[PDB]
């Protein structure tokens, strides 16, 4: 497994590097085991807060059927269009957020601007807030943000985050996680024959 | 007087053979050569003949005559064999009129719908017993639902 290192948005320290923990110098089972403890808390802990934008959010809340504070919160699902009057808002809102955080991206419009490519709208949130989980749809089906919630899990837990802000190094090494469309493409080309759209 | 000219019954047999006479009668005096059926001969084949003989002799210049010949043939044939839909007289009859005097390049065609619709005119029973299909120009798409239209 890959890593990319985020030692110390758009531009930023981003190196691939090995497993830190695999490298011999800094190889330790009792830190490999402290590593795993927290990143299964932290996996098994992620409290959101859903800024509420557009039409999105009316899904989300459909699944949720709560931090109201963003310094509460460890992960911020933007779910609607990133409008210009409301980006600063949201950064302002990501920025009020405490280490760990991650970004669950849901829409068409928070992933790339999706239908609004128009002179009120930024073209994704990952414009100015780095993205953790992309989920395609417009909008996204309540289930589809359980499946982001999923992969965000997995990819928590293969972090390497600082154990400690005063030790070791602080640097996040995120894993190089395979893409889901590889993943998945084998059994999604198996596919052959569908249900005939005449029928409910 | 002519295989481009349209059809008369016994009635306008009492008409003297002049250009005005018969032009007032509903046909064109031709030839003068007159030819006379028979209760034994059909209308529709002896017309589906005339048009397969009209259709073929086209020059292909303009598509009324090109293009519009070539279809009554097609219905006259589909009516001769029982294959007949409902709407073939119809376009039978807009052929008639789309192909007559000014529409066409020439007058070929003009004259090859004068037969058509006279007998038409006169012997449409004949053209009805032909339509005993219903008409349908499309097969069924699977899992398209077909906008029936009433
Ligand atoms: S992605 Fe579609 S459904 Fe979601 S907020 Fe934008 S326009 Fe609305
Ligand atoms: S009507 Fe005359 S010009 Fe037109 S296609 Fe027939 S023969 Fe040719």
């Amino acid at each position: 497994m890959d890593y990319t290192l985020t030692r110390i948005y758009p531009l930023q320290k981003q190196e691939i590097v090995t497993d830190p923990l695999e490298q011999e110098v800094n190889k330790n089972v009792f830190m490999g085991k402290l590593n795993d403890m927290v990143n299964w808390g932290r996996k098994n802990s992620i409290w959101p807060y859903n800024f509420g934008l557009s039409c999105c959010y009316v899904e989300m809340v459909t699944s949720f059927t709560l931090r109201a504070s963003p310094r509460q919160a460890d992960l911020m699902v933007v779910a609607g269009t990133c409008f210009t009057k409301m980006a600063p808002v949201i950064q302002r809102l990501y920025d009020q957020m405490l280490e760990p955080k991650w970004v669950i991206s849901m829409g068409a419009c928070a992933n790339s601007g999706g239908m609004y490519d128009i002179y009120s709208v930024v073209q994704g949130v990952d414009k100015f807030i780095p993205v953790d989980v992309y989920i395609p749809g417009c909008p996204p089906r309540p289930e589809a943000y359980m499946q982001a919630l999923m992969l965000l899990q997995e990819s928590i837990g293969k972090e390497r985050r600082p154990l400690s802000w005063v030790v070791g190094d602080q640097g996040v090494y995120r894993a190089n996680m395979q893409s889901e469309r590889e993943r998945k493409r084998g059994e999604r080309i198996a596919v052959t024959n569908l249900r005939t759209p005449d029928e409910i | 007087g002519g295989a481009g000219t349209d059809f008369l019954t016994e009635a306008h047999l009492d008409l003297p053979m002049e250009f005005e006479s018969i032009g007032k009668a509903g046909s064109r005096l031709g030839t003068a050569l007159a030819m006379a059926v028979d209760h034994e001969i059909n209308m529709v084949s002896l017309v589906r003949n005339l048009e397969e003989f009209f259709a073929r002799e086209s020059c292909g210049w303009c598509t009324p005559c090109r293009d519009g010949l070539p279809w009554s043939v097609k219905i006259l044939r589909a009516l001769e064999r029982g294959e007949g839909q409902p709407g073939d007289i119809e376009t039978l009859e807009q052929l008639c009129r789309f192909l007559g005097p000014g529409k066409t390049f020439c007058a070929h065609a003009p004259g090859a719908v004068e037969p058509l619709q006279s007998a038409i005119k006169y012997f449409r029973e004949e053209f009805e017993a032909g339509i005993k299909q219903p008409f349908s120009n499309t097969h069924l798409i699977n899992g398209i639902q077909p906008n029936l239209l009433k």
